[PDB]
């Protein structure tokens, strides 16, 4: 079809014992059976009950990997094998689980598989699995790097090499925003996927907040090139950092760069979909390097998925509900899926 | 509160001797560098541009970098040669060639290491930097090819401070060199990204001032660069004296820039009149503001009436109170409802400095932000368009080592900078 | 001693504060040293010799206006360790104002208060007045209350912060820095006395016939209603209107605490000469909207509660015979649920005039304070502006690029409109 296909899902985290037993937090999210509009309320049998937000897949502190992975990623894994580009990325407040959403665990029990490892190691094997039994030739390449303060660092290599000048366009397509000056690596099997992603995810800059010692600041981005046979569908696995508040960081001038410039691009991610509620005479894709790359993703020729991981603990009411308007407003935009058999 | 000044290029050189001449006269310094104060305002805020020395000898924060070794001797061996520390003056041997792709390929790769080293101790020797000026040109090679590479280091160097570049623009008609559509848009690629903002100035517009207001048809460039040093002083006029409000270079750019892409501005100045029009002119605050919104008082030949004003910052030098300014602007924003942006209401910034100029009673420094500036850019890209499809004047760039498809990246950057203003020139949402 | 202290943040804190302490010293008859009614120096700390230290602290992030006080005619008055200056200004950025550079400067300010707080005999409450429009007083003053009301708890908090309006504007983030401030002022301050720059200006044009007034002519109007509240107790009078009493006679609910200010008689030099001054005709001036301090329409709305602070030679029965001439006769009804509406006291001693303003000496003066329902059209002016400034997210990257999440922008318009939902509800017969 040629419909308004933009995938958005919401999976909140779980409270800890010290939080709500001290705070008596919000009653806004359900136990997570299926996607349905809930409420916005606190002191619920009183004069704060305002409105609900229509959903696709709401899940409380109840959902797991294979409950999400078979219904969200796996109908689009087949689209990758069908010869289509796809885009999956997470978003939300810092310290909620959107780094857990992409890359969750480092258990990595290499007898068979790992458990709880996040969407990318599930989407790692389950594209190598079905490709082994579909009687065609295949070649697998990947490239995994980061985005940090309008700069790009290759997480594949630890050497100190970077781009020569700039990110390039091409005269071949419009949807290409190619990034040269950076290495992609070759992958034989499922046994080479985690083999490079393990030290590769370790190359980023995991900073330490007042809230979490794991809620990082970079933008992990995991690209895949699949030369199966003559055809190639690029796949984007993107992490995004958190919408950092002022006082919950303790940030000095060294930390303000990965506070301000990060929130600068997250604000930029606002207006690139705030301008698509009506799609006026300009689409500001070129405001930062985060949105030049997502130009074919956001409202382009690429199928796009989105994860909104928020906190149900009352750490805020400022962007408790403000971040859900992003999927709510820009749901109704259209795309155009095009085929890819590169004719030699 | 110090800023760092760069005169990168030949136009950087001849504006600076026009710049620092009217600055040193403004604080009371002589032509040499010794001090001669009038009152306490000139005693306390020489801490804006000038580093100290023994006695009353002052040294301006400046680096003046060229690749052409000739014209630097006109200010080194020429006049005001006792007013620059010659360690700061630094320049190589080979000329550029009016080439963007040579000042950014090889010469910056052989000077900007040693140029930046002089910038190190000039930045460290203050307490709090404010801005980082690199007043240069876009026409030739030195002010452009070094003017981008010397720019692009500092954002990687000092990611907090501010950039105020006064790069002059090519003309749609009165252009001076032949490489102008290439030597602009390559520099326009680097300047949208890394610079915080710029103030464009076009010589073809500047000739219209002397041909309509002052009625001189035979001026000089040294006369012409003398005029831009009004608004050079006009920006930091609000800071270098006891003011009354809104005194900072940062207080401009935090609310003259609505989105972090556009960053460009239009410059006006008032009053100015010839000796025949001297006494018959009166100097009134409503009388000044009617000059500042004429298309015969702008420094870029695009018609501001053709566009819409996003933001306006008025900076006044002299004796002027609050609603003296605004009550005339009240009638302006009635007569010009097609000239003010509706979705940004209350689009007027004002700034009052409580010190008069010399030989004047009042003065008005104007900063504008139209949507007319894209037309010059569309004029510039149209000049770029026919120059590139034939791929002529090409191998003096790739022969130095810049990629062929790298231009199409700059045009795509250039076209998108044009493509944001047509939302706002016709904006009812 | 019923003791009070002062703080001052931003240039509005400086310039109004420069005019507050001048008018205080002429009331208590002290110059720089003092003594060229018996004591009562609650504004002042008494040293062992006679150099009375004004109990105050100026806070500015940019050492420009503080140099004016430390060089002008009042450098020989203050405690130069108390006049704390900053390093770099907030520069119209509430994120810089409230969070970033303010955190690196509050902890040389809050402890400076404590030494002046522990020198109190018994401290009642005090006053934090600034601007909403600018940088520092909008932002640092917002943190200055919540880092104070956390500490001192049950002690009183007032603020006379000056407020923006659509006729006259200075900066263009004045919608943002007002509504980002009003979260701080809602739950920390007991009360606030908002005042316009325009209605403050217009009385200096109409009812003073001064053609082009300046800011010191604005501020001397502003500081006089400041004198007519606190130091009105500090002259022995026939009645007493305490700082606790405004926190009873003007606030039914904990959210409704936004009175207006009205001063009378404000009559110029050649017009009080050829005029009498009754008790009744001056209270008639008070309910004229031409002496109002915020551009509102009080005859449209109703009055929840009023307060009349008389000064000068006043008999207390033309209080009662003329208040019913306003209450029981006129058209403007009060709130049906407030049964009286009036609280009023008489302070015996005359107000003091400065020798350099258009205002003249007068044997009686009224400082009308009233919590109205017609101030709901003050917040609708900003929230309509804050709507359209936000709907394209313009001028937001200078805030989120510093560290404020956009979630306050949701709660700003949510809380402020809900704060207007009490003025439409309590003022609803
Ligand atoms: C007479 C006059 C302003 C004025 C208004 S009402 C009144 C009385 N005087 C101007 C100065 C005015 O300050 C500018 C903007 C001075 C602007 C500076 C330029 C260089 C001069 O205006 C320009 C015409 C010149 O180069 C010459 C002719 C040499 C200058 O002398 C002219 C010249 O400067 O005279
Ligand atoms: N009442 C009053 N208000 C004034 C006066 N002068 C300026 N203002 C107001 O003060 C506002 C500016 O506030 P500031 O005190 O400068 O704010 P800030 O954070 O200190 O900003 P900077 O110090 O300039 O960096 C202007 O927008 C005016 O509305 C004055 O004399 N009286
Ligand atoms: N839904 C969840 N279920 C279980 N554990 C969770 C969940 N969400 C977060 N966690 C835990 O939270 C920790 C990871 O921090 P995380 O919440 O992912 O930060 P973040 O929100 O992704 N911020 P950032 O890394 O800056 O983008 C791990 O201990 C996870 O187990
Ligand atoms: N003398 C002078 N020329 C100017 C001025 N502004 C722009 N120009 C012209 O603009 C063009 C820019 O050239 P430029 O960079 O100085 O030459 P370069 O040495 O090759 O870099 C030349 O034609 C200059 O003459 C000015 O104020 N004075
Ligand atoms: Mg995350």
């Amino acid at each position: 079809e040629n419909e308004t296909n933009i995938n958005v899902v919401v999976r909140v985290r779980g409270r800890t014992d010290q939080e709500v037993r001290d705070n008596s937090s919000l009653a806004v999210s359900t136990s997570g059976a299926m996607g349905a509009e809930l409420a916005i309320q606190s002191d619920p049998s009183s004069m704060l009950v305002t409105k609900t937000y229509a959903f696709d897949k709401v899940f409380g502190p109840e959902a797991d990997q294979l409950m999400l992975f078979e219904n969200s990623v796996a109908p689009m894994l087949e689209q990758v094998l069908n010869g289509y580009n796809c885009t999956i990325f997470a978003y939300g407040q810092t310290g909620t689980g959107k780094t857990y959403t992409m890359s969750g665990d480092l258990s990595d029990s290499d007898g068979i598989l790992s458990e709880g490892a996040g969407l990318i190691p599930r989407a790692l094997y389950q594209l190598f699995s079905s490709l082994d039994n579909s009687n065609q030739e295949y070649a697998v390449k990947c490239s995994y790097y980061e985005l940090y303060n309008e700069e790009i660092r290759d997480l594949l290599v630890s050497e100190e090499l970077r781009k020569p000048a700039r990110v390039f366009e091409d005269t071949s397509r419009r949807g290409n925003v190619v990034i040269t000056g950076i290495e992609e690596s070759y992958i034989k099997n499922a046994g080479d996927g985690l083999r490079l992603l393990r030290e590769g995810s370790h190359r980023r800059q995991v900073a330490a907040t007042k809230c979490n010692d794991l809620s990082s600041r970079s933008h992990s981005i995991f690209t895949i090139t699949l030369h199966r046979k003559l055809r190639a569908s690029k796949l984007h696995m993107v992490d995004l950092a958190g919408s950092e508040n002022i006082g919950r960081s303790g940030a000095e001038n060294k930390r303000a760069r990965e506070t301000g410039m990060i929130n600068q691009s997250l604000l930029t991610l606002g207006r690139v979909i705030n301008a698509l509620v009506e799609k006026a005479h300009h689409i500001p894709y070129r405001e930062s390097k985060l949105t030049r790359l997502l130009q074919d993703s956001l409202g382009g020729k690429t199928k796009t998925s989105m994860i909104v991981t928020v906190s149900s603990t009352n750490t805020n009411l400022e962007e408790t509900i403000s971040t859900l308007e992003y999927a709510a407003r820009a749901k109704s935009i259209r795309n155009k899926p095009q085929n890819n058999q590169l004719v030699f | 509160r110090e800023i760092v000044h760069i005169q990168a290029g030949q136009c950087g050189n001849q504006v600076g001797a026009a710049f620092w001449s009217t600055i040193a006269d403004e604080h009371g310094l002589d032509s040499a560098g010794i001090y001669h104060g009038t009152s306490e305002a000139q005693h306390e805020r020489l801490n804006v541009y000038f580093n100290e020395a023994a006695g009353g000898k002052y040294v301006p924060r400046a680096v003046l970098v060229d690749l052409e070794p000739g014209t630097m001797d006109a200010v080194k061996s020429g006049k005001f040669g006792n007013l620059f520390r010659p360690d700061n003056i630094i320049y190589g041997q080979s000329g550029a060639g009016n080439i963007w792709a040579k000042g950014h390929y090889t010469e910056g790769a052989e000077l900007a290491d040693a140029v930046l080293d002089v910038v190190r101790r000039e930045a460290e020797a203050c307490d709090a930097l404010q801005g980082f000026q690199l007043t240069h040109s876009l026409g030739g090679g030195t002010g452009s090819g070094m003017g981008t590479l010397l720019l692009s280091k500092i954002r990687e160097e000092y990611p907090d401070r501010m950039m105020a570049t006064f790069s002059v623009a090519p003309a749609p008609k009165s252009s001076d060199t032949v490489v102008e559509p290439y030597n602009a848009t390559l520099s326009m690629h680097q300047l949208v990204e890394n610079s915080d903002e710029t103030f464009c100035i076009d010589n073809e517009a500047l000739s219209s001032i002397f041909a309509n207001t002052l009625k001189i048809k035979s001026p000089s460039y040294d006369d012409l660069n003398h005029l831009v040093s009004a608004v050079m002083a006009g920006v930091t006029t609000s800071f270098r004296f006891p003011g009354e409000l809104n005194s900072d270079l940062r207080k401009l750019a935090v609310n003259m820039v609505p989105f972090p892409r556009l960053h460009f501005f239009m410059v006006g100045f008032a009053p100015l009149a010839a000796i025949g029009s001297s006494s018959f002119q009166a100097v009134s605050v409503p009388e000044l503001t009617q000059q500042m919104f004429d298309a015969n008082n702008m420094m870029v030949a695009a018609d501001p009436r053709h566009g819409r004003y996003l933001t306006v910052a008025a900076l006044f030098r002299g004796k002027v109170s609050m609603k003296e300014v605004d009550e005339q602007i009240r009638s302006v924003q009635t007569k010009n409802s097609a000239y003010f942006v509706e979705w940004i209401p209350d689009n007027v910034l004002k700034a009052v400095c409580s010190v008069p100029p010399k030989d004047l009673k009042m003065s008005a420094t104007f900063i504008g932000n139209s949507t007319s500036i894209q037309e010059i850019f569309r004029r510039l890209g149209d000049q770029f368009s026919a120059m590139f499809r034939r791929k002529a004047f090409l191998h003096w760039y790739t022969g130095e080592g810049m990629d062929e498809m790298e231009f199409t990246e700059a045009e795509s950057n250039m076209n998108d900078l044009v493509s944001e203003y047509q939302q706002y020139q016709e904006a009812g949402i | 001693m019923r003791e009070v202290i002062s703080v001052h943040v931003g240039q509005a804190g400086v310039q109004i504060g420069n005019a507050c302490w001048e008018l205080y010293c002429l009331e208590h008859g002290i110059g720089p040293d003092g003594f060229p009614n018996d004591g009562f120096g609650t504004f002042f700390s008494e040293t062992g010799q006679g150099k009375f230290v004004p109990r105050s602290i100026y806070v500015d992030l940019e050492p420009n206006v503080i140099d004016q006080v430390r060089t002008g005619p009042y450098k020989d008055l203050f405690h130069p360790e108390q006049m704390v200056t900053g390093k770099e200004d907030a520069s119209n950025n509430y994120a810089r104002g409230h969070y970033t550079v303010g955190k690196e400067m509050i902890d040389s300010v809050l402890e400076r208060i404590r030494r002046m707080a522990d020198n109190c005999s018994g401290l009642q409450g005090f006053l934090v007045f600034h601007s909403f429009g600018g940088g520092t007083g909008s932002g640092l003053g917002a943190l200055l209350l919540e880092r104070l009301n956390m500490e001192y708890g049950k002690k009183s908090n007032l603020q006379f912060s000056v407020y923006p309006a659509p006729q006259v504007s200075t900066s263009v983030v004045e919608p943002y820095n007002s509504v980002l401030t009003t979260h701080a002022t809602l739950d920390n301050s007991d009360c606030t006395f908002m005042v316009d720059n325009e209605a403050c200006y217009d009385i200096c044009r109409r009812n003073l016939d001064i053609e082009r007034p300046t800011y010191e002519n604005l501020n001397r109007l502003i500081a006089q209603v400041v004198s007519s509240i606190t130091a009105s107790l500090r002259f022995a009078g026939s009645l007493n209107v305490d700082l606790n009493e405004f926190q009873t006679n003007l606030v039914p609910y904990p959210r409704i605490h936004f009175p207006l200010v009205t001063y009378s008689p404000i009559v110029s030099a050649a017009k009080a000469f050829h005029e009498s001054n009754s008790v009744q005709e001056i209270t008639n001036q008070c309910f004229e909207p031409y002496n109002q301090m915020v551009k509102c329409d009080p005859r449209t709305g109703r009055y929840m509660a009023t307060c009349l602070l008389y000064r000068g030679d006043v008999i207390p029965r033309d209080v009662q015979a003329a208040v019913t001439s306003i209450k029981s006769r006129r058209t403007i009804q009060f709130v049906d649920w407030c049964p009286t509406g009036f609280k009023i006291g008489i302070c015996y001693e005359p107000p003091q005039h400065v020798p350099g303003s258009g205002i003249a000496k007068v044997n009686r003066a009224v400082c009308m304070l009233s919590n109205t329902t017609s101030i709901a059209e003050a917040w609708s002016r900003l929230d309509h502006k804050f709507d359209l400034m936000y709907s394209k997210r313009a001028f937001v990257h200078w805030y989120v690029g510093e560290g404020m999440e956009e979630g306050e922008f949701s709660e700003a318009r949510e809380d402020l409109a809900a704060l207007e939902r009490d003025y439409e509800e309590v003022g609803q017969d």
